[PDB]
Formats: C-alpha cells, sequence, structure tokens
C-alpha cells in the first residue's frame, strides 16, 4: 500500500511532466493502430470483392 | 491544451469520418455494377420464357 508524506517533496514538476509524457506516449500509440485497423479493413474490402 | 486537444480531436474524428464515407461511396459504386448487370439479365430471362 502507499504510505503517507513526512517531508515536502521537491521537483514535483520533473516527476509530473514524466508522467504527461507517459500518458502521452500511450495515447499516441493507440490513436496510431486505429489507422493500422483502417487500412486492413480496406484491404479486406477489396480482398474479398476479388 | 483543452480546446487544443479539442482541436486534434475534432480533426482525428474529421478523418475518420472522412474514411467511412469513402468507404460506403465505393460500396455503392459496386452496388450500381453489379444491379445493372443482373437487371438486363432479368429482362432476358423473362423474354426468352415468354418465348
Amino acid at each position: 500500500l502507499a504510505e503517507a508524506a513526512a517531508t515536502t517533496t521537491e521537483n514535483p514538476l520533473q516527476k509530473i511532466d514524466a508522467a504527461l509524457a507517459q500518458v502521452d506516449t500511450l495515447r499516441s500509440d493507440l490513436g496510431a493502430v486505429q489507422n493500422r485497423f483502417n487500412s486492413a479493413i480496406t484491404n479486406l474490402g477489396n480482398t474479398v470483392n476479388n | 491544451s483543452l480546446t487544443k486537444q479539442y482541436l486534434s480531436v475534432s480533426n482525428s474524428i474529421d478523418e475518420t469520418v472522412a474514411r467511412y464515407k469513402a468507404q460506403f461511396t465505393q460500396l455503392d459504386t459496386m452496388m450500381s455494377k453489379l444491379n445493372n448487370t443482373s437487371s438486363y439479365l432479368t429482362q432476358q430471362f423473362t423474354a426468352m420464357n415468354k418465348s
């Protein structure tokens, strides 16, 4: 479990920004995969017709 | 940042909407072709049976 804090924390922004970077990277990956999904769908439609 | 994220999401959404609509358009063109072919096939059957 998480422990309590006995002292004020330093350089909090240098951690918050790192967390934001992680979130941005994950969001980028999630957005990206959808493009591959759409390309696959279009290709599959063409292949089905053929 | 937030209205910015809105700019980004609006843009992405718009790309997706264009994609879906385009797929539908191409599909409907294929429909046009097949419908016409089958329609004249049908008339041919009707006449040759009326024979």
